[PDB]
């Protein structure tokens, strides 16, 4: 039972940090890309973190 | 329309810029295209063309739209629609020359 | 025949009023945008001013900020130009260019300043 808990919160912990990854962007924060570029390089990125 | 030799980089879906932004906007799914010749023997005068304008004040524009109105803008006391402080004329013209 | 006559030119000292004038028959004038044209000696030929349709909508040169003052006769299609706070270099011969088709510009008047 522990170890399907402490699994299900691996996994949970996991997609969360995978949530702040570039993936290869400019930032991991889609307002500061936003905030920074133009809207076809923008959108660019945004597909890419998508 | 008219335009200038650097004003043909504005005219593009996507571009960034004074002119691509206040007086003609290109929709990012834009289908369609751009044929731009030189107009030297047309367009051009010996001391100075100025019947092509451009706007060059405006607080945007989405796109393909017309905005014939040419009202005074304000920069931020009010001028009340007249010439003066805090607000300038929104149109420029380009003054082309041989 | 689309013509051309001039009125108003010669001999002024510097601080004088009065008017200049174009005078064309034969077509309207609210159909486009007329143009002012002015020569000096020098490397090309200088403008001025402009007025536009839907309004007058009148344009200066940066050199000439606010001293031209232009009244407008409407009924009979007649141009009025009114000179304020004159300085010399501008001593010049102006004509009026309209455009119906054909480039067109007439004879032009003089003007000095002493």
């Amino acid at each position: 039972l522990q170890d399907v808990v402490n699994q299900n919160a691996q996994a949970l912990n996991t997609l969360v940090k995978q949530l702040s990854s570039n993936f290869g962007a400019i930032s991991s924060v889609l307002n500061d890309i936003l905030s920074r570029l133009d809207p076809p390089e923008a959108e660019v990125q945004i597909d890419r973190l998508i | 329309f008219v335009i200038r030799g650097d004003e043909v980089r504005q005219i593009a879906p996507g571009q960034t810029g004074k002119i691509a932004d206040y007086n003609y906007k290109l929709p990012d799914d834009f289908t369609g295209c751009v044929i731009a010749w030189n107009s030297n023997n047309l367009d051009s005068k010996v001391g100075g063309n100025y019947n092509y304008l451009y706007r060059l004040f405006r607080k945007n524009l989405k796109p393909f739209e017309r905005d014939i109105s040419t009202e005074i803008y304000q920069a931020g006391t009010p001028c009340n629609g007249v010439e003066g402080f805090n607000c300038y004329f929104p149109l420029q013209s380009y003054g082309f020359q041989p | 025949q689309v013509q051309l006559v001039e009125s108003g030119g010669g001999l002024v000292q510097a601080g004088g009023s009065l008017r200049l004038s174009c005078a064309a028959s034969g077509f309207p004038v609210e159909s486009e945008n007329m143009h002012w044209y002015r020569q000096a000696p020098g490397k090309e030929r200088e403008w001025v001013a402009a007025i536009y349709s839907t309004g007058g909508w009148t344009l200066y040169a940066d050199s000439v900020k606010g001293r031209f003052t232009i009244s407008r006769d409407n009924a009979k299609n007649t141009v009025y130009l009114q000179m304020n706070s004159l300085k010399p270099e501008d001593t010049a011969v102006y004509y009026c260019a309209v455009q119906v088709g054909y480039w067109y510009e007439g004879q032009g008047t003089q003007v000095t300043v002493s």
